[PDB]
RNA sequence: AUACAGUGAAACUGCGAAUGGCUCAUUAAAUCAGUUAUCGUUUAUUUGAUAGUUACAUGGUAUAACUGUGGUAA
RNA sequence: GAUGAUUCAUAAUAACUUUUCGAAUCGCAUGGCCUUGUGCUGGCGAUGGUUCAUUCAAAUUUCUGCCCUAUCAACUUUCGAUGGUAGGAUAGUGGCCUACCAUGGUUUCAACGGGUCGGGUCCGGAGAGGGAGCCUGAGAAACGGCUACCACAUCCAAGGAAGGCAGCAGGCGCGCAAAUUACCCAAUCCUAAUUCAGGGAGGUAGUGACAAUAAAUAACGAUACAGGGCCCAUUCGGGUCUUGUAAUUGGAAUGAGUACAAUGUAAAUACCUUAACGAGGAACAAUUGGAGGGCAAGUCUGGUGCCAG
């Protein structure tokens, strides 16, 4: 039944409408802004033990 | 009731219409009545996708069992949406062992359900499966594995580490993830975890350049038969071109052509040789060959050249007739098509070996080159018309350089063909692009032209350099670019490599991974690299804490091997190492870098030279030099590799001793496996030269039963080998004994040595030395003769091939190019110098 | 209730499930209606009769239910 | 001893048995004695057991018993027919079956053949994937179970797994049509370690112009206003007198119903009884069939106006 709502799911439109210590990480993890990659960039890495940090590869 | 975030329906729209497939990570116990309602979003989405569902799961399935006849008992001692969805849909159950039964069939799913469990050619081996618009979900429930996601988001750097394995693989994973972006990570109630690299994804508008190019080729050909009807079945156009580039051969008529078709799976290499195959039957082509491992494989180019039969017209049992196997072992399999169509054609099956049956042929067709020995398919090379298919990454397979390695042994005019689109998705899908990422399966090795400004560095001055594990898979830019470098060289040299090597390399601790990096003056290039594991007595506490686990992890080959074949208890409790694989760059290969490698690391255990890991709940160097870390104790050097002159050559010039080998060839190679040692300076050395002997002993009386087909030369080599391990025994204790009298009248009666004596003088005719001969070579090799009795290099190997690896003196002319009366004259003029050695004696 | 004594899931024993119900295809002494015998027979059960010819109590030659470890899609 | 009649009953001797049986059981009570030991001796039941008889039955078996028949005169003997002997088996008699022997057995008084569920709701008879072989039990060749087979068909991860009711209801068989997949074991009976468990045995209720029995849908007055009403007769005409309302109006009776209840019943419906309400269009509005009229600025048709159909 396209229409009708089957199981706890129905679309109208285009919008799909349903029915519905680790939470802590999830919201936590929810509120995180920046992604991995653009942290990443600020990061250099050291190759050698003395030596310079490579930050991006040419 | 919620709505669920916009993101969701946006992109799975997205895939639908482009046909492209992705990736939701569920975190959450209740993540399994998520399931359910992610596919009805796609039934909506599209109603012409594949219904069937593909499950894997380890041992245990998540709270439900797939009979349904107990679901209806359980139910017995209104339903929730999950147990619909087991219902109704089309789910196909799969334990993790057994992905093979999966590598065929397809599916709109596939669902993992336990991430700690996931291995690369699992994961390699499931999702390759789902189709365009696709989607692919893992289920990560574990508790820990929440843990783990929760410390790798507030910190990039900071690993998580419970209480050997490391586990590497399963976080560079989650990085890798938040990188794709058509993978979004998610909970049980919907939300989107920013994790994902599936941030900003909107909404495509309504709605392929291929199919038009495709399309537009197909009527163009349509009034050249054969070409209009062979052409109409292709699904690609990379697939057309294969199949037009194989007629432009058939064509030619040239009989020193080779064709080299390569692809990965699923791009429909069998459908295009199948065709052609069709095509060289119209075209008049009369004795058509085909070869392959094993002919169950060729059942699909089998089909799809009947299919491409149908397109020409020829009809089953008036034009053509199949013809099946009676062998159980092929399971009637088809061995031969015979085609009465305008002369007699015939297409028929042989195995790789028989190449004698190929002077009559005007086509063969390699199927999986890959997976026939090099020796078999360089015979195979006939004057004749070539068709070649090898898969790369495909099946068990081989390394890519091997795939190039031919080539620059065809370097015969060669035609090479590739095939890069697959016929079952959209091109350039996300998920394959991801995963060519994290498991690095298509990289390449690429000629820097800085080492040619500059010249190749001279082996001495190139520096061997420690690497640390836990900063290359970090997954920081860097560090990856130096992974698929290594993975670059590493794929290259060896025959074959599986998909779960690069697990293995990661995540146990006894393997300890070198590279041999040019002198420092940009990201350094390695030139070789170098990964041993420790084996002995050192790996004992970890095999006991697997045996307090109750999960025996791995196994000690060589503490095990040379306990069976010699049943010393010292080696078990000796520690030691061994080198799985050295990889150089074949195209610097011959300038030494290897040896100065393992001189290097042979230095560096012996102590000549003389915390990194991350925090566990700011990366440490790149690379560690050897100085800075303190080697492990040990005692010996050991290798693996199948007896190749190359290896062997390479192995005996760098000091090690041969201890075993296995009278088994492996089929995949068809060679046979070897196990060579060096004992370190400063520690005990006697119990190499005893095995060093046996194995002697060993191998001069096997050298007939599994070795025959081992060259004369090759078998002087690795004796030469053997006996240069008690050179390396200055010790005088253990000794060859010099034959009594007594023994020579036992072993050989008076009337023996008088013909013997009819020889030398030239009274006697050669078969009747037949018996003899053998004795002698046990006698000789056995160094009982003693310095009395010496030989050339050539003599040697003919006395030993006729004596021990048993042909006739003719075959021997052909080995060592010399004609077959002068070995008779060489073979004498031997004959003679014991003759005289016996009459000394006497 | 210092053997238990109460009822009592489960299991082992004992009894019963050839009664009852339903349709009419068949077969012209075939069943059948009356009639006769069983000195030519078997018969749970009922009822009445009926066996003077280590023991202050033998064994597991015994296991179910039950406890616990597993396999299987089942 | 018994019968009309016994190799019947019963008794005895000699052996025989893969050969029995002759309480290693339970509940309730704790009396009478004394030799105080928990010493001896003990009351009522239950479940068991040999044989006989009785009862419940079964199995064979004797004689008799309404269709047309010769255009059905021969029928068995053609893998026992008739009989005898011995054996096997049966619960036993028995060509029931086996080994030898004899050549018979029915029939014109109708054998043999042909045509056309039984008797009186009751008593009997028969059958429930196909066929073959086994299984327990007092009673089965079991609507139960097992083996192999012949087909049908269900599932699977494809390695296997398992499957057989017109009895009760509810269905299909037309494209055209019909009672509920209802409630209870309270009754009467039946089975059990049994008062107490059960029984689609049965009972209760549900539907309906197939049939059958009884009867509502009104009963009683008053007033006003008019002179025709009715019968016979082909004909003309004749005969008879309190009638008509298509008029108004009054107070009583009560059923369907609706229902406080009680009763009824395993419970419940229904019946019966019974508070309150419940009638003038008593609109609280039964039908079915048949015989005639008459009417238009209406319509159609044939004509010898104005007619006729």
């Amino acid at each position: 039944a396209p229409m009708s709502d089957v199981g706890g799911v129905l679309m109208d439109k285009d919008a799909v409408y349903i029915d519905i210590e680790g939470e802590k990480l999830m919201t936590g993890l929810q509120s995180v802004e920046q992604s991995i990659a653009e942290k990443f960039d600020g990061v250099g890495l050291q190759l050698f033990s003395n030596g310079t940090e490579l930050h991006e590869v040419a | 009731k919620k709505a669920i975030d916009s993101r969701i329906p946006s992109l799975i729209r997205n895939g639908v219409q482009t046909k492209q497939r992705s990736i939701f990570v569920i975190v959450g116990d209740r993540a399994r009545n998520q399931l359910p309602n992610l596919h009805y979003l796609m039934m909506s989405a599209d109603l012409k996708m594949n219904k069937s569902v593909l499950w894997a799961y380890k041992k245990k399935l998540l709270g439900f069992t797939s009979h349904r006849k107990k679901r209806e008992n359980k139910i017995k001692k209104e339903m929730d949406p999950f147990e619909s969805f087991i219902s109704n849909q089309n789910i196909r159950y799969v334990y993790y062992k057994e992905s093979e039964k999966i590598l065929g069939n397809t599916y709109g799913m596939c669902i993992l359900q336990d991430f700690e469990a996931l291995t690369p050619n699992l994961l390699a081996r499931t999702i390759e499966t789902v189709e365009g618009g696709g989607i692919v979900v893992i289920l990560l429930k574990s508790m820990s594995s929440l843990k783990q996601l929760y410390t790798m988001t507030m910190d990039v750097h900071a690993r998580y580490r419970t209480e050997d394995v490391v586990a590497r693989f399963n976080e560079r994973f989650i990085l890798s993830l938040g990188s794709n972006p058509n993978c979004l990570v998610v909970d049980d109630e919907l939300n989107v975890l920013p994790l994902s690299g599936a941030k900003n994804v909107k909404p495509l508008p309504p709605k392929p350049p291929k199919q038009l190019e495709l399309q537009e080729l197909k009527e163009s050909l349509e009034d050249v038969q054969p070409a209009g009807s062979l052409v109409s079945l292709s699904k690609t156009v990379n697939q057309a071109h294969a199949i037009l580039s194989f007629i432009d051969a058939i064509s030619e008529k040239t009989l020193n052509f080779t064709v080299a078709l390569t692809a990965g799976r699923g791009r429909g290499k069998s459908a295009a040789l199948g065709i052609s195959i069709a095509a060289a039957v119209s075209h008049g082509y009369s004795n058509i060959f085909v070869t392959s491992p094993s002919p169950e494989n060729l059942k699909t180019l089998f089909e799809f050249i009947f299919k491409g039969f149908d397109a020409l017209g020829y009809q089953e049992h008036i034009d053509y007739d199949i013809i099946q196997s009676t062998n159980p072992d092929f399971n009637k399999a088809i061995v031969r098509v015979d085609i009465k169509r305008d002369h007699r054609q015939t297409i028929q099956y042989i195995v790789p070996q028989d190449h004698q049956v190929l002077g009559q042929a005007e086509l063969v067709v390699i199927d999986e080159a890959a997976a026939i020995p090099l020796p078999i398919v360089k015979n195979l090379l006939g004057p004749y018309l070539v068709f070649m298919a090898s898969t790369i990454n495909g099946y068990e397979g081989t390394g890519r350089s091997l795939s190039l390695k031919l080539i620059q042994q065809l370097r015969r005019q060669l035609r090479e063909i590739s095939l890069d689109e697959p016929i079952r998705y959209a091109p350039g899908d996300p998920i394959e692009k991801w995963l060519n990422k994290l498991l690095c399966l298509d990289v390449t090795l690429i000629k820097n032209p800085r080492f040619a400004t500059r010249g190749t560095p001279h082996p001495s001055q190139c520096n061997l350099f420690v690497v640390n594990r836990d900063t290359l898979f970090s997954y920081h830019p860097v560090s990856e670019n130096f992974l698929e470098k290594m993975m670059a060289l590493y794929v290259s040299s060896h025959y074959k490599n599986s998909p779960n090597d690069l697990q293995l390399m990661s995540d146990a601790p006894a393997h300890k991974l070198f590279v041999l990096l040019p002198p420092i003056d940009r990201i350094p290039d390695p030139l070789c690299v170098i990964q041993i594991a420790l084996e002995g007595e050192i790996s004992k506490e970890s095999v006991r804490n697997s045996l307090s686990r109750g999960q025996r992890a791995g196994g000690d080959l060589i503490p095990w091997l040379i306990s069976q074949q010699f049943q010393d208890e010292e080696f078990a409790s000796l520690s030691g190492a061994r080198i799985v694989r050295i990889a150089t760059n074949p195209e610097y290969a011959s300038m030494g870098y290897g040896s100065r490698a393992i001189e290097l690391l042979r230095d560096y255990f012996e102590g000549k030279f003389t915390d990194y890991s991350i925090k566990r709940v700011t990366l440490p160097p790149l690379l560690l030099k050897l100085s800075e870390q303190p080697p492990h104790y040990l005692h010996y050097l050991g290798v693996s590799y199948g007896l190749t002159q190359s290896l062997h050559k390479f192995w005996k010039n760098n000091s090690f001793v041969p201890v075993y080998l296995r009278q088994t060839a492996n089929d995949l190679t068809g060679e046979h496996t070897c196990v060579m040692l060096n004992v370190l300076e400063g520690r005990e050395s006697n119990w190499l030269v005893e095995f060093a002997k046996d194995f002697r002993k060993r191998f001069l009386s096997l050298l007939s039963y599994d070795f025959h087909k081992f060259t004369a030369v090759q078998a002087l080599s690795v004796i030469e080998s053997s006996k240069k391990a008690q050179d390396l025994s200055d010790d005088e204790k253990h000794d060859n004994k010099e034959l009594t009298r007594t023994h020579l009248d036992d072993i050989f009666s008076p009337f023996d040595l008088k013909r013997l004596d009819s020889y030398s003088n030239n009274l006697l005719d050669y078969h009747v030395i037949g018996d003899m001969i053998p004795m002698l070579a046990l006698l000789y090799f056995g160094d009982k003769m003693g310095d009395s009795v010496k030989l050339s290099s050539v003599q040697s190997a003919i006395l030993l091939a006729i004596g021990l690896q048993r042909k006739n003196i003719d075959t021997i002319a052909k080995e060592l190019n010399l004609p077959s009366n002068q070995t008779i004259a060489m073979f004498a003029k031997i004959m003679r110098k014991m003759s005289q050695y016996f009459r000394q004696l006497l």
